[PDB]
C-alpha cells in the first residue's frame, strides 16, 4: 500500500482549496505514480457545487 | 490575445473543451493522470475571455485560468 | 497614440482612447520600465503641480485686483461684499446684469466665498497695488519650477537610485528648512510687518529696514529679558486698522479672541510660530547624515522589538519594504494629510484666525465643507494605495513574523469586530430615530428616548464651561490647573468659551448625541469597505490569487456562483458612496446648528433634531425657499445662478445611474444595430471610422457613474449652502 | 440634579406641554356626544395622557429647557443621583435575554450537527428538542463560564483561512 | 385598536364616527346599486365566502380527483363561444335586471 | 484528417430569403469564415443570425463573420442532425485556412499527433509574487 486506507479521515493542507483544515473521507487512492492520487470526499460543497477533489501524499495529513 | 494557462492539476475531463465555443482549447496525451489525457491552449489568438472553461473545471481550484490582456478584433467579439 | 504601452495602441476599438487617458501617469506598468527611470519621471511631474498651484494663487489676485473691490472692503469689512471674478456671458438678458451688478462694480460679478480677503487682510495687504506685484511673484516661480522639472530630466543633473533613497537626510533638510525655517520666517513677516500694519504703520520694501517692530530693538534679545516684548499688549477696545489701543508688543500669549475682530490675536499666532521653528529645527537635527552623531532609521526599528513576542519579530524587516514601495510611502502621506485636513475644517470654524471671518457666515460654511469633503477623499486614497503594496510591493519571506505579517495572518478577526460595531450603530441609532419619528406622529412628544451626552459635557467642564455644573478642575478656582495658566491664558480663553455666541464650544444636547454616534457608524463601516480590499486583495476564498491579475479587473466570470465586484477598485468604488454619505451627515449636522445659532433661535435645532422629520421638514424643505424662486415666472433675482446649479446637480447625480444600474451587454447589442444602419444608409456609408465604436468596458462604467454621481451630491449642496446662507445674510 | 437639567416636576414647559396636549383632545370631544363610544374612547386617552406625566414625574426623570425628559448613561452619575432604572439597569435586563437566544441556538447547532443529515433538521426543526433547550437556558451565564474555564468554547486552528 | 399611540388616526371623519378615511369608492358603488343598510353587506360577505370555498373546493377536484384532459383544454372555438355568450353577454345582460329592477327606483 | 481538404467556393447554399444579421464591410476588408458540411435529406434548421432556413441534399456552404458564428452552427448540426462539418478561414487576399478539426479528429478526444501548449507543470497558485517580476510583464508564465 502507498498511502492512507480506504474510509479514512484525513486533513487538507492546501492553501487554495475550499477545504483547508478540514476533514473527509477517502475514497479511493491510486498507486500507479500519479502526482494527485488521494481522493477525496467531504459534505460540505463548494462554490460551484462540487464534493470531490484529488489531493496528494504531502498535502494530507492525520485528523484533527 | 488572451491569456490561458492549464496547470498540472488536470484530470481529463474534456469538460473544458467541450465548453468552449470558440475551438482554443484540444486534448493532449499525457502520463500524469488516470485518464492519459490532458488539455491545451494552442490558438488562443482566437480566445474571447468567456470563462466557461473555468465553470466546467471541477476541481478543488481551477487546473484552467484565462488571464484576460490585451484586446483585438477577434477577442471582442466585433462581427464588424 | 499611447507611446507608453504599445498593447493598447494595437487595439483597433475606442477602449484605446480611454484607457490611453487612464494609465497616463501610471508609469509602474509602462513598457521598457525601470526602478530608476520612474523615480526621475515622478521628480519632474511633481515640479508640475507647483507649477500649477503658483498659478492658480496668482490668478486669484490678479482676477481681485483688476476686478474686485479690495480697496473698498478694508474700510467697511463688515457690510461690503468681497467680488471675485467679473462675469462676460452675452446670452444674458438686461434683467441679469441689473441683478448681478449688486457690486459696486458697473459691470455684473461673483461674489467671493472662499475668504481670501480676511486672509491678505490680516497679514497686512491693503491695495490692489501690493496684489498686482505679488501676482508677478509666482507667476515666477511657477515659471521657475517648470524649467527645474526640465533640466532635472537632462541627461545630466540627472538624480541617481541612492539619491532618492537616502531618507536621513531628507527629514533633517525637510523638518528644518521647509517646516521650521518657513514658519521661522512667517514670524518675521508677522512681526516685521502685519502687526504694525494693523496699527497704523505702513511697513514695506521701502522703510522696513529702517523701521523697528519694537522700540527696544535686539537689545533684550542678547541680554536674555525675553519678557519686554510681551509687556503692553493691544488693549480690547483696539481698532484692528488704526492706532487707537495699541501697544508695543510683537510676542504674547494672551489668548482668546480679539473684540472687534472676532479673532485670535496676531501676537500671539507670531509667538506661535516661532515655538513651532524651534521644535522642528531642533528635530531635524536628529537622523545621521555624513557625520558621526545622529541617529539611524533602520537601527531603531530592528530595536523596538518586545522580548515576550506579543509583535513576533516586531518591526524588523519594515525599512527595507517601507524605502522601495511608493506606495506604502503614498498611504501614509494621505492619511495624515487627510487628517490634518479635517483639524483644519474643525479648528477654524471654533478658533477663526482671521479678521471679520465669524461674521461672514457664508464663508464659514464653505470652507468647512471645502476641506472636510477633500479630507475624504483624500483618506479614501490611503487606503486604495495602500492595497495596491499588498499587490505590487509586498514580499512576505522578507517581511515574515514582522507585525504586517501578523496583521494579515488574523484578518478574519478584525473584518468582523468591525462589522460588530457597524451594525451595532446601525440597529440602535436608526432604531431611536425611527421610535422619536414615530412617537411624535401620534402626538406624544415626551416619549422620546433623548440621553443627553455626559462625557462631552464632561469635557467642557474640565475646558472652562460653566453651564453643565459639573465643576471640573478647570472650570474650579481651587484647582491647580486654574491657578497654573491664570496670568497666561485662562482669562481670555474662560470669557470666550463661556460665550454662547460664538462656535468656540457649542453647547451640546441629546439631538447632538445622536449625530456624533450616527458618524461614527460612517466612519467604522467606510473603514470597513476599504481595510477589506486591502487585506483580501492578495486572495480569498472565491479567488485564492487575485494579486496575479492585478488592482483593478471586472471579475472571474459567473462561474463560482458569481464575481462580481471582487476586486479592491470595486472595494474602493463602494466607499466613496459612503464617503459622501458620511460627510453629508457631518456636513449638515454643522450647517443646521449654525443657521440656529446665526438666527438666534438654538431651540429650533434643539427639539427637532431628535426626529428625522425635522431635517426633512425644518432644514432642508424649509431653507430651500428663496433658492428655489431663484427665476420665477414673474421675475428673475440674483440666486439664478445658483437654482439653475441646483437642479445641474440634481440631474448629473441621476445620469450616473445609468452607468450604475444599466450594465455593458445591453448596450454593445444596441451599438451593433446603429453600425448596421450606417452601413446600409445610401450616403453616410461612404464615411468610415477610423477607429470601432464599442461599448464602455465595465470598469469604466463604474468610474464614470461614480463621476456623474459625486459631481451632482457636490454641485447640489454648494448651490444650497451658498443660496440658504446668502439670501438670509443669518 | 445634574449637568443643568431641571427635575419634570419643577419645570414650566413640562406642564406646559400636558395642557397643550389635553386641550387638543377637550377641542376632539366637543364634537360627540356625552354618552358615545368615541365620547368614552378620547376620554380614555385623556386618562392615559394625565398618567404618562405624572408618573414621569414621580420617577425623578429630569427634563431640560425644551420641557422633555433626558436619560443618564454613566453608572456613576446614574446611582449618585438615583437614576439608574433609565439606562444601567435596562443593560442587564437585555443581556440577559440576548444571551438567552445565543445559548439555545448554539446548542441546538451543536446537537443537530452529531446526528446524520443535520441540513434537514434546519429547514425542518425538531421542536420537541428546540423546547426542550428553550426552557432548559435559565441560567446561561453559569453554563458559559463553565465552558469558557473548561476549554470546550472555542475552536483551536481547524478552522478554514484563505493565503 | 387602542394600544401605543394609534388612536389619533381614528380621525374626527363624521356622522358619529372616528377611524381611517378610505379612498376606494365602495360607498359609491354601493350607493349605485341598491344598498341602504348593513344587514344587505353581510350577507353579500358570507356569500363570497360560500363562492370562495367553492372555488378552492374545485382546484382540489378538478386537480387532485377528476382533472381534464389536454383535449379539453385545446377545445379553444367552444370557450370563446362560452366565455364571449355566457360570461360578457349574460352578466351583462343580469346586471341590467339589477339596475332596472331595483338600483333604477331606490 | 488524411489530409486537409481544399476548398470549394462553388457549392449549393441552403434556401435562405435573407436578413439584417449578414455580412458588413469588416468582411471584404479584414476577413470572413465559411461552414460546409454533407447532409441526407431536406431539413430545416435555425440560423445563428436570423430565422430558419432549409438545408440542401449533399452539400452546403455559409458565409459568417464571426468563427463563433460558425461553431455556434456545428453544435446544432452535431447534437441535432448528428453531422460532420468543417469550416475554414478567408482572408481578403483570397488566402484560407482550415481551423476546426485541424487534426480531423474533434478536440474533445485525444490523438497521438498532438502537442502539448501553455501547460505549467505546476498546481494552481504555487506561484512567484508579482514584486519578483515586477518591473516585466507575466507572473503566470
Ligand atoms: C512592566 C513591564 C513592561 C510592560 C507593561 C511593557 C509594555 C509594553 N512594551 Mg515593553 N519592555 C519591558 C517591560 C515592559 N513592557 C522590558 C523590561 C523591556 C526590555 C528593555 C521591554 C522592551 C520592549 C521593546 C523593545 C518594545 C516593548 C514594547 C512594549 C509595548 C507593546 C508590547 C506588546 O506586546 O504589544 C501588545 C500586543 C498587541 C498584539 C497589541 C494588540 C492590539 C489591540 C488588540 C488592537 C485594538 C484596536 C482597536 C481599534 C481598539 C479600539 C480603539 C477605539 C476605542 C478607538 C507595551 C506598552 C514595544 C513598543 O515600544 O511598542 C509600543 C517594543 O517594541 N517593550
Ligand atoms: C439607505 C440605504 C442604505 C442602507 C440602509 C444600508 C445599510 C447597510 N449597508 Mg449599505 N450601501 C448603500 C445604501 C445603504 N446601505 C449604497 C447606496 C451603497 C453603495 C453601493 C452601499 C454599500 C455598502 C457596502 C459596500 C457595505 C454596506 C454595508 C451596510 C450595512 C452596514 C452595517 C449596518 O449599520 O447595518 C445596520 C443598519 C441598518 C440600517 C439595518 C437595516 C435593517 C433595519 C433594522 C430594518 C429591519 C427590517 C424590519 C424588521 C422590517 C422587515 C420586514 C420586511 C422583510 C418585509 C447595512 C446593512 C456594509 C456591510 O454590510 O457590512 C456589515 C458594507 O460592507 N453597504
Ligand atoms: C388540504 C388539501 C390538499 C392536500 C393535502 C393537497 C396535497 C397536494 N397537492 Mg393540492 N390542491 C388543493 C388541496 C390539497 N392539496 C387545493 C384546494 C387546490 C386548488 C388550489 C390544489 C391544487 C394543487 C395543484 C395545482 C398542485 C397540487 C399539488 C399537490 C401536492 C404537493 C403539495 C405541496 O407542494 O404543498 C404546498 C403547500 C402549501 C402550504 C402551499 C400553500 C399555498 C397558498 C395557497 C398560498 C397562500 C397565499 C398567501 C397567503 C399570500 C401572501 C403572500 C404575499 C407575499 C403576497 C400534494 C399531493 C401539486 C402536485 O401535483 O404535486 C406535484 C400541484 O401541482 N395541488
Ligand atoms: C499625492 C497624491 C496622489 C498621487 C501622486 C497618486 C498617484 C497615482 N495614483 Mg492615486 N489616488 C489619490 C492620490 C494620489 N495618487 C487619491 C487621493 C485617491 C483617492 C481618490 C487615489 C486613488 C487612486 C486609484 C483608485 C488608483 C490610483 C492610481 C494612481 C496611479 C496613476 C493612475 C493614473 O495615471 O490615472 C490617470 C487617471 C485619469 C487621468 C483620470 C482621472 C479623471 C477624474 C476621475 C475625473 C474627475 C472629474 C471631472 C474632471 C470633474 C469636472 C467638473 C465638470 C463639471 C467640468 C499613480 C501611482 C491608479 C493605480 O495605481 O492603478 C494601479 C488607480 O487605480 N489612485
Ligand atoms: C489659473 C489661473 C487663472 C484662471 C483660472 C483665470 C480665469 C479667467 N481669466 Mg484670467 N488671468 C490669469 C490667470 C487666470 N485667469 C493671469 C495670471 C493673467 C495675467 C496675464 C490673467 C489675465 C486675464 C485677462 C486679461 C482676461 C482674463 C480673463 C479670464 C476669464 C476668461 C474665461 C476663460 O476661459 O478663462 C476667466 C474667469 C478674461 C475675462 O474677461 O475675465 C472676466 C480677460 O479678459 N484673464
Ligand atoms: C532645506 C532644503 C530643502 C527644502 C526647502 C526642500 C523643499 C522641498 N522638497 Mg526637498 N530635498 C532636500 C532638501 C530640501 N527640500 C534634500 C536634501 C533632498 C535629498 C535627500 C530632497 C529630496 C526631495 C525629493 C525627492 C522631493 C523633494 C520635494 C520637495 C518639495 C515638497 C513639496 C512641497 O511643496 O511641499 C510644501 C510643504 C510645505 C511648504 C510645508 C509643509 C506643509 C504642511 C501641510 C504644513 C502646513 C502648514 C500650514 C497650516 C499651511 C498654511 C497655509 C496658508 C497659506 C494658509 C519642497 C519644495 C518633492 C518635490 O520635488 O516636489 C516638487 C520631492 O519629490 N525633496
Ligand atoms: C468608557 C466608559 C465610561 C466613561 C467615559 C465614564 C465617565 C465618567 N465616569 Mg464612569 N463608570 C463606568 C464607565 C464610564 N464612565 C463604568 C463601567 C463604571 C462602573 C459601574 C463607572 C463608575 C463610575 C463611578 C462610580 C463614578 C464614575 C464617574 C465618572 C465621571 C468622572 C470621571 C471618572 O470616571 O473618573 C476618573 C477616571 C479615571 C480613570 C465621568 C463622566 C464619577 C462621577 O460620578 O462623576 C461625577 C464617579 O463617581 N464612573
Ligand atoms: C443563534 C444563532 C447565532 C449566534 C449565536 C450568532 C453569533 C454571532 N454572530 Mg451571527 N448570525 C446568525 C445567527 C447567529 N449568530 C444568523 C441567522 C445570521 C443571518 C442574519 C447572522 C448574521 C451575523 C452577522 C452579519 C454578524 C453576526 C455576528 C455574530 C457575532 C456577534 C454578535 C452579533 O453581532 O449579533 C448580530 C446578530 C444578528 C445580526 C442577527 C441574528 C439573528 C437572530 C436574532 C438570532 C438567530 C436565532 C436562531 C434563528 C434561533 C434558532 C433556535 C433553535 C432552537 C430553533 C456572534 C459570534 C457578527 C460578526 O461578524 O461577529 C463578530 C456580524 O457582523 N451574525
Ligand atoms: C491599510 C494599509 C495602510 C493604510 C493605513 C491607514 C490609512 C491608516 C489609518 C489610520 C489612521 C488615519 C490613524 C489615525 C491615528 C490618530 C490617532 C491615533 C491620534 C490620536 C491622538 C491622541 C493620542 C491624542 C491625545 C490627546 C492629546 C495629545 C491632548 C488632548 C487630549 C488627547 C487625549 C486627545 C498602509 C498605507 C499603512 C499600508 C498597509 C495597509
Ligand atoms: C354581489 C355578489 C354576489 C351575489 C350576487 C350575484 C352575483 C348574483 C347572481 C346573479 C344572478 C341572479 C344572475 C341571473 C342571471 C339570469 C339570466 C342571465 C337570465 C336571462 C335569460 C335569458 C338568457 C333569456 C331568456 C329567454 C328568452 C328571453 C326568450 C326565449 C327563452 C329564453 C330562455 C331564451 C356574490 C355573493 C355571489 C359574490 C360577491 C358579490
Ligand atoms: C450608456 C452606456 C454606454 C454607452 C455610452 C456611450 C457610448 C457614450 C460615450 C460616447 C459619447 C459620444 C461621449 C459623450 C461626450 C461626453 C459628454 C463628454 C466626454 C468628455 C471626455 C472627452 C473627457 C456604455 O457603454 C455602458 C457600459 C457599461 C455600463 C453602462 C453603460 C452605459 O450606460
Amino acid at each position: 500500500e502507498i498511502g492512507p486506507k480506504r474510509g479514512s479521515l484525513v486533513k487538507v493542507l492546501r492553501p487554495e482549496s475550499y477545504w483547508y483544515n478540514q476533514v473527509g473521507k477517502v475514497v479511493s487512492v491510486d498507486q500507479s505514480g500519479i502526482r494527485y492520487p488521494v481522493v477525496v470526499r467531504f459534505e460540505n460543497q463548494n462554490y460551484a457545487g462540487v464534493s470531490t477533489n484529488n489531493y496528494a501524499l504531502d498535502e494530507i495529513e492525520e485528523v484533527k | 490575445a488572451h491569456v490561458v494557462k492549464i496547470y498540472d492539476t488536470c484530470i481529463g475531463c474534456t469538460q473544458c473543451v467541450r465548453a468552449c465555443p470558440l475551438d482554443v482549447l484540444e486534448m493532449v496525451p499525457w502520463d500524469g493522470c488516470k485518464a492519459a489525457q490532458m488539455a491545451s491552449s494552442p490558438r488562443t489568438e482566437d480566445c474571447v475571455g468567456c470563462k466557461r472553461c473555468e465553470t466546467a473545471c471541477p476541481t478543488d481550484f481551477l487546473s484552467v485560468r484565462v488571464y484576460l490582456g490585451n484586446e483585438s478584433t477577434r477577442s471582442l467579439g466585433l462581427a464588424y | 497614440f499611447p507611446k507608453f504601452s504599445q498593447g493598447l495602441a494595437q487595439d483597433p476599438s475606442t477602449r484605446r482612447i480611454w484607457y490611453g487617458l487612464a494609465t497616463a501617469h501610471d508609469f509602474e506598468s509602462h513598457d521598457g520600465m525601470t526602478e530608476e527611470n520612474l523615480y526621475q519621471k515622478i521628480f519632474a511631474s511633481h515640479f508640475g503641480q507647483l507649477a500649477i498651484i503658483f498659478l492658480w494663487t496668482s490668478g486669484n489676485l490678479f482676477h481681485v485686483a483688476w476686478q474686485g473691490n479690495f480697496e473698498q472692503w478694508v474700510t467697511d469689512p463688515i457690510h461690503v461684499r468681497p467680488i471675485a471674478h467679473a462675469i462676460w456671458d452675452p446670452h444674458f438678458g438686461q434683467p441679469a446684469v441689473e441683478a448681478f451688478t449688486r457690486g459696486g462694480a458697473s459691470g455684473p460679478v461673483n461674489i467671493a466665498t472662499s475668504g481670501v480677503y480676511q486672509w491678505w487682510y490680516t497679514i497686512g495687504l491693503r491695495s490692489n497695488q501690493e496684489l498686482y506685484v505679488s501676482s508677478v511673484f509666482l507667476a515666477l516661480v511657477s515659471a521657475v519650477f517648470l524649467f527645474a522639472g526640465w533640466l532635472h530630466l537632462q541627461p545630466n543633473f540627472q538624480p541617481s537610485l541612492s539619491w532618492f533613497k537616502d531618507a536621513e537626510s531628507r527629514l533633517n533638510h525637510h523638518l528644518a528648512g521647509l517646516f521650521g525655517v518657513s514658519s521661522l520666517a512667517w514670524t518675521g513677516h508677522l512681526v516685521h510687518v502685519a502687526i504694525p500694519e494693523s496699527r497704523g504703520q505702513h511697513v514695506g520694501w521701502d522703510n522696513f529696514l529702517s523701521v523697528l517692530p519694537h522700540p527696544q530693538g535686539l537689545t533684550p534679545f542678547w541680554s536674555g529679558n525675553w519678557a519686554a516684548y510681551a509687556q503692553n499688549p493691544d488693549t480690547a477696545s483696539h481698532a484692528f486698522g488704526t492706532a487707537d489701543g495699541s501697544g508695543t508688543a510683537i510676542l504674547t500669549f494672551l489668548g482668546g479672541f480679539h473684540p472687534q475682530t472676532q479673532s485670535l490675536w496676531l501676537s500671539d499666532m507670531a509667538h506661535h510660530h516661532l515655538a513651532i521653528a524651534v521644535l522642528f529645527i531642533v528635530a531635524g537635527h536628529m537622523y545621521r547624515t555624513n557625520f558621526g552623531i545622529g541617529h539611524r532609521l533602520e537601527a531603531i526599528l530592528e530595536a523596538h522589538t518586545p522580548p515576550a513576542g506579543g509583535l513576533g519579530a516586531g518591526h524588523k524587516g519594515l525599512f527595507h519594504t517601507v524605502n522601495n514601495s511608493l506606495h506604502f510611502q503614498l498611504g501614509l502621506a494621505l492619511a495624515s494629510v487627510g487628517t490634518i485636513t479635517s483639524l483644519v475644517a474643525q479648528h477654524m470654524y471654533s478658533l477663526p484666525p482671521y479678521a471679520y471671518l465669524a461674521v461672514d457666515f457664508t464663508t464659514q460654511a464653505s470652507l468647512y465643507t471645502h476641506h472636510q469633503y477633500i479630507a475624504g477623499f483624500i483618506m479614501c486614497g490611503a487606503f486604495a494605495h495602500g492595497a495596491i503594496f499588498f499587490i505590487r510591493d509586498y514580499d512576505p519571506e522578507q517581511n515574515k513574523g514582522n507585525v504586517l505579517a501578523r496583521v494579515l495572518d488574523h484578518k478574519e478577526a478584525i473584518i468582523s469586530h468591525l462589522s460588530w460595531v457597524s451594525l451595532f450603530l446601525g440597529f440602535h441609532t436608526l432604531g431611536l430615530y425611527v421610535h422619536n419619528d414615530v412617537v411624535q406622529a401620534f402626538g406624544t412628544p415626551e416619549k422620546q428616548i433623548l440621553i443627553e451626552p455626559v462625557f462631552a459635557q464632561w469635557i467642557q467642564a474640565a475646558q472652562g464651561k460653566s453651564l453643565y455644573g459639573f465643576d471640573l478642575l478647570l472650570a474650579s478656582s481651587s484647582s491647580p490647573a486654574y491657578s497654573a495658566g491664570q496670568s497666561l491664558w485662562l482669562p481670555g480663553w474662560l470669557e470666550a468659551i463661556n460665550n454662547n455666541q460664538n462656535s468656540l464650544f457649542l453647547t451640546i444636547g441629546p439631538g447632538d448625541f445622536l449625530v456624533h454616534h450616527a458618524i461614527a457608524l460612517g466612519l467604522h463601516t467606510t473603514t470597513l469597505i476599504l481595510v477589506k480590499g486591502a487585506l483580501d486583495a492578495r486572495g480569498s476564498k472565491l479567488m485564492p490569487d487575485k494579486k496575479d491579475f492585478g488592482y483593478s479587473f471586472p471579475c472571474d466570470g459567473p462561474g463560482r456562483g458569481g464575481t462580481c465586484d471582487i476586486s479592491a477598485y470595486d472595494a474602493f468604488y463602494l466607499a466613496v458612496f459612503w464617503m459622501l454619505n458620511t460627510i453629508g451627515w457631518v456636513t449638515f449636522y454643522w450647517h443646521w446648528k449654525h443657521l440656529t445659532l446665526w438666527q438666534g433661535n438654538v431651540s429650533q435645532f434643539d427639539e427637532s433634531s431628535t426626529y428625522l422629520m425635522g431635517w426633512l421638514r425644518d432644514y432642508l424643505w424649509l431653507n430651500s425657499s428663496q433658492l428655489i424662486n431663484g427665476y420665477n415666472p414673474f421675475g428673475m433675482n440674483s440666486l439664478s445662478v445658483w437654482a439653475w446649479t441646483f437642479l445641474f446637480g440634481h440631474l448629473v447625480y441621476a445620469t450616473g445611474f445609468m452607468f450604475l444600474i444599466s450594465w455593458r451587454g445591453y448596450w454593445q447589442e444596441l451599438i451593433e444595430t446603429l453600425v448596421w444602419a450606417h452601413e446600409k444608409t445610401p450616403l453616410a456609408n461612404l464615411v468610415y471610422w477610423k477607429d470601432k465604436p464599442v461599448a464602455l468596458s465595465i470598469v469604466q462604467a463604474r468610474l464614470v457613474g461614480l463621476a456623474h454621481f459625486s459631481v451632482g451630491y457636490i454641485f447640489t449642496y454648494a448651490a444650497f449652502l451658498i443660496a440658504s446662507t446668502a439670501g438670509r445674510f443669518g | 440634579d445634574i449637568a443643568g437639567l431641571t427635575p419634570c416636576s419643577e419645570s414650566k414647559a413640562y406642564n406646559k406641554l400636558e395642557r397643550k396636549e389635553l386641550k387638543v383632545l377637550d377641542k376632539r370631544l366637543k364634537q360627540y356626544e356625552p354618552g358615545s363610544a368615541p365620547y368614552l374612547a378620547l376620554q380614555a386617552t385623556k386618562e392615559r395622557t394625565e398618567n404618562r406625566f405624572k408618573t414621569y414625574a414621580k420617577q425623578g426623570l429630569l427634563c431640560g429647557n425644551d420641557g422633555l425628559p433626558h436619560l443618564i448613561s454613566d453608572p456613576g452619575l446614574a446611582l449618585r443621583f438615583n437614576h439608574a432604572g433609565e439606562v444601567f439597569i435596562p443593560t442587564f435586563g437585555f443581556l440577559y435575554v440576548a444571551g438567552y437566544i445565543g445559548h439555545v441556538g448554539r446548542q441546538y447547532i451543536i446537537l443537530s450537527k452529531e446526528d446524520a443529515k443535520p441540513t434537514d433538521k434546519e429547514i425542518i426543526l425538531d421542536v420537541p428538542l428546540a423546547l426542550k433547550l428553550a426552557f432548559q437556558g435559565w441560567a446561561w451565564p453559569l453554563a458559559s463560564i463553565q465552558e469558557l474555564r473548561n476549554g470546550s468554547l472555542l475552536e483551536k486552528d481547524e478552522n478554514i483561512t484563505v493565503s | 385598536w387602542p394600544i401605543v399611540g394609534q388612536e389619533i388616526l381614528n380621525g374626527d371623519v363624521g356622522g358619529g364616527f372616528q377611524g381611517i378615511q378610505i379612498t376606494s369608492g365602495f360607498f359609491q358603488l354601493w350607493r349605485a346599486s341598491g344598498i341602504t343598510s348593513e344587514l344587505q353587506l353581510y350577507s353579500t360577505a358570507i356569500g363570497g365566502l360560500v363562492l370562495a370555498a367553492a372555488c378552492f373546493f374545485a382546484g382540489w377536484f378538478h386537480y387532485h380527483k377528476a382533472a381534464p384532459k389536454l383535449e379539453w383544454f385545446q377545445n379553444v372555438e367552444s370557450m370563446l363561444n362560452h366565455h364571449l355568450a355566457g360570461l360578457l353577454g349574460l352578466g351583462s345582460l343580469a346586471w341590467a335586471g339589477h339596475q332596472i329592477h331595483v338600483s333604477l327606483p331606490v | 484528417p488524411w489530409k486537409q481538404p481544399e476548398l470549394d467556393p462553388d457549392t449549393p447554399s441552403p434556401i435562405f430569403g435573407g436578413s439584417t444579421g449578414g455580412l458588413l464591410r469588416k468582411a471584404q476588408v479584414e476577413e470572413f469564415y465559411v461552414i460546409t458540411w454533407e447532409s441526407p435529406k431536406e431539413q430545416i434548421f435555425e440560423m445563428p443570425t436570423g430565422g430558419a432556413a432549409i438545408m440542401r441534399k449533399g452539400p452546403n456552404l455559409l458565409k459568417f463573420a464571426r468563427k463563433e458564428q460558425c461553431m455556434a452552427l456545428t453544435t446544432q448540426l452535431r447534437s441535432k442532425f448528428r453531422q460532420t462539418p468543417c469550416f475554414y478561414r478567408v482572408y481578403a487576399d483570397g488566402k484560407v485556412q482550415y481551423l476546426h478539426p485541424k487534426d480531423g479528429v474533434y478536440p474533445e478526444k485525444v490523438n497521438a499527433g498532438r502537442v502539448g501548449v501553455n501547460q505549467n507543470m505546476r498546481s494552481i497558485g504555487k506561484n512567484v509574487d508579482p514584486i519578483k517580476v515586477v518591473k516585466f510583464t507575466g507572473s503566470e508564465p
